């Protein structure tokens, strides 16, 4: 976890959270605190990268979070202008792209020769006003293999995590997710895509086609299903059921207010009875016909009641 | 394991559909699941019963707790016992339950076979062609009892006769 | 009527099993308490040692 | 039974060569529902 | 940013402007059909009224109301709801038949005990005799309509293809017909069950007229609202356009300074 430009207190809270979740053991925290020098801030990702590359080289897999590169860019901005180098677009000299690109391209899924060791990267640019047309945000968007747009308005709307899914893309893979989960969330996308159009119609509150309002009704339940409180993740074996229920439309009926109630209870029910089903999802990771049917029966069993 | 208990419980829930109205048997079963899960979460929560007396005692250089709490933990391996007199007295309750269960079981078994016999008896004796009304009087003196009471009453209309054997009337 | 009786027949036997099962779980929770104090004491012991 | 049943049925029956106009068809057809109310308490939208 | 959110908001208002323009125009079209029926219907009704005047037949009660299931017809729904509320002081408990969802909610709120019958599926259909006939046939049993010594209908009288006025009138009922001071300047058989027949026919013929009157005024209201909407959208267009223009200039200025600063170095 690379922390650039952040105060010691913030970091101290972060390390407390990580130590609390005892993930600190495998975590490395590379820091360039607010105090720390602008050259050192520029150098901090590149030396973080070196530490990562040792894992990657060894065939070990690792993950590098570069939070926030936007403050790295400011550091290079300062550095360059006090090397008297001519200001670039937005005072970040052009070759900042070169700097960032060499850094980012060291995240690689290496050959079996190299032990398959893949350092994975998650760059983080905290866009001010979602200004992606800013030179550094434009530059980064091109380099990166996905963008995970988040939106404040959707945060205020109460969607937490607040994800602007329309611009959130992952241009690469689907072996980047579980086969089972690929099957269930196939039409999660379709429902949501239909939902986007439908939501537009729903706005201005014009009398919707019953079919569009079916989509709207289904869509809403999905939205409530997605939301999750911070520091509570969910195991995939138990994310497959929730999505199965939703996608196989069993949740479409269930009222929006008690979707949250339903979700919690559904999980409890599966823990009690269809924990065999969960074990199978864990064990085989691709939903077979038997699993789809078993799951359908289980879902029916708790959607009704 | 815990799943054996719960499969029999939930089987009993869908059986309990057939005999619903025990409102705190089901709360007790829900509880048995709860508290079973509580001991399960307890036993899965279970930390070691001691400190890492090898490493983490050799971590502390200073000697005033490393022999003390090591010996105190090994002292307090006695950590007292479970109840087992509760499985004698709750077992008495199970005895009462069993007694009643068997009584009910035997009662309904008898009745089941009684109903089989009854169905056969209705099948093997029950006219559907002719049969003298005198034979119906002989098998049900209820016929003559109501008739005599009606003849005594000065009634000659049975109420319902018309409602399933409508009057022939040309008026 | 035969149908009604049949439900009751199956119930009468099977319910006794559930009685047994339920009392058995409760017994196990008793034993868990003795474990719990071992669990607890160890956690405390590590903590006191951590302060040291 | 009643006059409005006579007129209603008469309109239904006359549409039972076959040829007819849109204004005619509207004057002789309805696809609708009606929710009676009492309390809130309503028997469901049943074909009008 | 600012520039884009301004531009997007200005665009939103533009798209809305287009929608409100389109709707207002379409309102004139839909309104025409409502009126077309209403003329011929009113002419038919008038022939019956010729009889009723000369006959001098005269005149609990009913309140019937007319609105569309459809929205965006302006405040006809709620001006009628309000004018119903005004007349729901005249009868706090009177039994309301609400034809159309938009008034339905509002009256249903004002008293729900009152609501005995309500319809749904009319509010998108033109006024037509079949609809009126079926409603009439059901009405006698449910509302005891002939029994009530008044019937009253509320609608919006369609004065013009630019107006809506909420209005009401009283329809003949079978008690009224029975006890009518005259119906003697015309004759009909006592061996004809004329109260139960004539009531029903004028229940529908008048109600159909009321529905036609209401529906035309309603769609006329839709035009009025949608016209004022087009105007409101224009005003906001102007405010965000000025903002757009200023904001655009500022970006250029800030950029220009950057170019100068770079050049100076």
């Amino acid at each position: 976890y690379v922390a650039v430009g952040q105060k010691r207190s913030t970091v101290a809270q972060l390390v407390q959270t990580l130590e609390q979740h005892d993930a600190m053991k495998y975590s490395i925290i590379v820091a360039a605190t607010a105090s720390e020098a602008a050259p050192l801030q520029y150098l901090a990702p590149f030396t973080a990268a070196s530490i990562g590359e040792w894992f990657r080289d060894n065939g070990k897999h690792a993950l590098i979070v570069y939070d926030d590169l936007s403050k790295q860019a400011v550091a290079y901005r300062q550095l360059s202008l006090l090397l008297r180098r001519p200001p670039g677009r937005e005072a970040y000299p052009g070759d900042v792209f070169y700097l960032h690109s060499r850094l980012l391209e060291r995240a690689a899924k290496l050959s079996e020769k190299e032990g398959s060791g893949s350092l994975t990267a998650l760059p983080v640019i905290e866009t001010q006003g979602g200004d992606v047309s800013a030179y550094i945000p434009t530059n980064v968007i091109s380099i990166t293999d996905g963008q995970i747009f988040l939106e404040a308005e959707l945060f205020y709307k109460g969607i937490r995590p607040a994800i602007n899914v329309g611009l959130s893309v992952s241009r690469v893979g689907s072996a980047a997710q579980v086969k089972a989960l690929k099957q269930v969330a196939g039409s999660l996308k379709l429902f949501l895509a239909q939902y986007r159009e439908v939501a537009a119609f729903a706005q201005f509150g014009s009398d919707l086609d019953a079919s569009t309002k079916q989509t709207l009704v289904r869509g809403e339940r999905l939205t409530q299903l997605l939301k999750q409180n911070q520091y509570s993740p969910l195991a995939t074996e138990e994310q497959v059921p929730l999505i199965y229920a939703g996608v196989n439309g069993h949740l479409d009926g269930i009222e929006l207010s008690r979707i949250g109630e339903f979700e919690s209870s559904f999980l409890s029910y599966l823990k009690s009875n269809h924990n065999e089903l969960l074990t199978e999802i864990r064990e085989k990771g691709e939903l077979s016909k038997e699993l789809l049917a078993s799951l359908k029966s289980a879902t029916e069993s708790f959607v009704a009641t | 394991a815990k799943s054996a208990a719960n499969k029999l419980d939930w089987a009993k829930v869908i059986s309990s559909l057939r005999i619903t109205g025990s409102t705190a048997t089901q709360l007790s079963s829900f509880k048995k699941r709860n508290d079973e899960a509580r001991r399960q979460l307890l036993e899965l929560q279970s930390q070691p019963t001691e400190v890492d007396f090898s490493h983490y005692r050799s971590v502390l250089k200073n000697t005033s707790v490393i022999d003390k709490i090591e010996s105190y933990v090994k002292q307090y391996k006695p950590v007292k016992i479970d109840a087992s007199k509760q499985l004698q007295v709750i077992e008495s309750f199970e005895k009462h339950a069993m007694t009643n269960a068997k009584e009910t079981e035997s009662l309904v078994s008898k009745e089941l076979k009684d109903l089989q016999s009854t169905l056969d008896n209705i099948q093997s004796a029950r006219p559907f062609d002719e049969l003298t009304v005198d034979d119906l009087t002989k098998i049900k003196p209820e016929i003559d009892a109501k008739v005599e009471e009606m003849v005594k009453k000065g009634k000659w209309d049975v109420p319902g006769y018309k409602d399933r054997f409508g009057n022939l009337n040309v008026m | 009527r035969i149908d009604s009786v049949s439900q009751l027949q199956n119930v009468a036997e099977t319910t006794k099993v559930l009685f047994d099962v339920s009392k058995e779980t409760v017994e196990l929770e008793s034993e868990a308490f003795e474990l719990k104090q071992k669990v607890e004491l160890a956690h405390e012991a590590k903590a006191v040692l951590d302060s040291w | 039974i009643s006059y409005a049943a006579y007129l209603n049925v008469a309109a239904q029956a006359i549409r039972s060569t076959e040829l007819q106009t849109a204004s005619v068809l509207n004057r002789s057809q309805t696809d609708a529902f009606y929710t009676q109310y009492k309390n809130a308490s309503e028997p469901t939208p049943i074909t009008k | 940013a600012t520039l884009k959110e301004v531009e997007m908001r200005l665009k939103s208002i533009k798209n809305i402007e287009k929608i409100t323009k389109t709707m207002k125009i379409v309102a004139s079209t839909r309104l025409s059909k409502a009126e077309k029926a209403k003329i011929s219907a009113k002419k038919m009704d008038e022939a019956e009224q010729l009889f009723y005047k000369n006959a001098e037949t005269k005149n609990k009660e009913l309140i019937v109301a007319i609105t569309s299931d459809k929205g965006l017809c302006g405040s006809i729904h709620s001006q009628l709801a309000k004018a119903v509320r005004r007349h729901l002081n005249d009868q706090p408990n009177a039994d309301i038949v609400t034809i159309g969802d938009k008034i339905k909610m509002q009256l249903l709120r004002t008293h729900p005990n009152n609501i005995k019958l309500s319809i749904n599926g009319i509010g998108k259909d033109a006024p037509t005799f079949q609809e009126s006939a079926l409603i009439a046939d059901k009405l006698l049993s449910v509302m005891k309509a002939g029994t009530y010594p008044k019937i009253s209908i509320f609608y919006n009288d369609p004065v013009s293809s630019l107006s809506f006025e909420p209005s009401e009138k009283p329809i003949f009922n079978a008690k009224t017909i029975e006890q009518s001071p005259s119906f003697g300047k015309f004759e009909i058989d006592t061996d004809a069950n004329v109260p139960r027949d004539l009531f029903e026919y004028t229940l529908a013929n008048q109600m159909l007229t009321a529905m036609a009157q209401g529906y035309a005024a309603e769609i006329s209201a839709r035009r009025n609202a949608m016209d004022n909407a087009s105007k409101n959208a224009g005003d906001m267009i102007n405010r965000y356009s000025i903002l757009y223009n200023r904001t655009r200039q500022a970006v250029i200025t800030n950029e220009l300074v950057d170019i100068i600063t770079g050049a100076s170095s």
